[PDB]
């Protein structure tokens, strides 16, 4: 049963600064990995498919890349319209899981 | 293009298919062995007024749209042209759901009567992956 | 271009049977595999499930078997049972497809004695 960890917990950024979030699978998943943005009060939003494959719609400044156990999401300039909840999940095996969450707090 | 088999077998790895759902990497290889011949613009036009399409021989009544066929269901949204690439990217991204309804790799009927209860990792020995 | 909605009771008693639909617009739902997933209050996401285009059907270890999902293709909705609830059912509800890319605004679904 794969256990998504995701790292830091809360991340606190100025905007217009570059950050990092990560994703570890306790079992290797390849590239099987989806990343999800969800603001307050809202639905979670697919940003990033298959570890990464982009998606229309989506601003350019997200990124992501890893496979096996390993994964990364990158956002490019943080804008304001950035800072909420994001999560990883795996699609590999069944059940589907996710990870913990991580927060993108403005600081 | 041609894959070689343990070309196609590193880049089916790389695409995430060792392992996907409960089945092992050979599946995949031999599959696509079976289903045409490695070969990444295979078609096939069937019985029934569909086609089937690309190295996984993905067919136009239920998985992808070539506007000639009778109740078309989309599933992989995507039209058929897009999976006659050389690129497996898309081939692979609905052959994961594919294997993902209740039926598994059943749906590939070469599998099925070529893969299926034979040592499916003889496909993948021999190779650096 | 598709939308998902979420309706169904907001409270629930302990014990009985949580039910919850799922009405697709804007492509017939034959045409994906549709799933529901639960946010817990602590920021937790579960996967529950989901029905695939043959009907087989996929849900989550964690739910113990107290769980279903049927389709209704005439009505263009998809549902959700939940039987035997308790106050850790507590959680917001939402419908989606099965690759996450359309999803419903979500249902907070409260259980509590009354």
């Amino acid at each position: 049963d794969i256990v998504l960890t995701q790292s830091p917990a809360t991340l606190s950024v100025t905007p217009g600064n570059s950050v990092s979030l990560s994703c570890r699978a306790s079992q290797s998943i390849g590239n099987n990995l989806h990343w999800y943005q969800q603001k307050s009060h809202e639905s979670p939003r697919l940003l990033i498919k298959y570890a990464s494959q982009s998606i229309s719609g989506i601003p350019s400044r997200f990124s992501g890349s890893g496979s096996g156990t390993d994964f990364t999401l990158s956002i490019n300039s943080v804008e304001t319209e950035d800072f909420g909840m994001y999560f990883c999940q795996q699609s590999n095996s069944w059940p589907y899981t996710f990870g913990g969450g991580t927060k993108l707090e403005i600081k | 293009k041609v894959f070689g088999r343990c070309e196609l077998a590193a880049a089916m790895k790389r695409h995430g298919l060792d392992n996907y759902r409960g089945y092992s990497l050979g599946n995949w290889v031999c599959a696509a062995k079976f289903e045409s011949n490695f070969n990444t613009q295979a078609t096939n036009r069937n019985t029934d007024g569909s086609t089937d399409y690309g190295i996984l021989q993905i067919n136009s009544r239920w998985w992808c749209n070539d506007g000639r066929t009778p109740g078309s269901r989309n599933l992989c949204n995507i039209p058929c042209s897009a999976l006659l690439s050389s690129d497996i990217t898309a081939s692979v991204n609905c052959a994961k759901k594919i294997v993902s309804d209740g039926n598994g790799m059943n749906a590939w009927v070469a599998w099925r009567n070529r893969c299926k209860g034979t040592d499916v990792q003889a496909w993948i020995r021999g190779c650096r992956l | 271009d598709v939308q998902l909605q979420e309706s169904g009771p907001s409270l629930v008693k302990p014990s009985q049977t949580l039910s919850l639909t799922c009405s697709v617009t804007g492509d017939s739902i034959t045409s994906d595999y549709w799933s529901w997933i639960r946010k817990f209050p602590g920021n937790r996401l579960e996967y529950m499930g989901y029905v695939s285009y043959s009907g087989s059907t996929y849900y989550n270890p964690s739910l113990k078997s107290r769980i279903s999902i049927t389709r209704d293709t005439s009505k263009n909705q998809y549902y959700l049972d939940l039987n035997s609830v308790t106050t850790e059912d507590t959680a917001t509800y939402y419908c989606a497809n099965w690759a996450g890319d359309y999803w419903g605004q979500g249902t907070l679904v409260t259980v509590s004695a009354a």
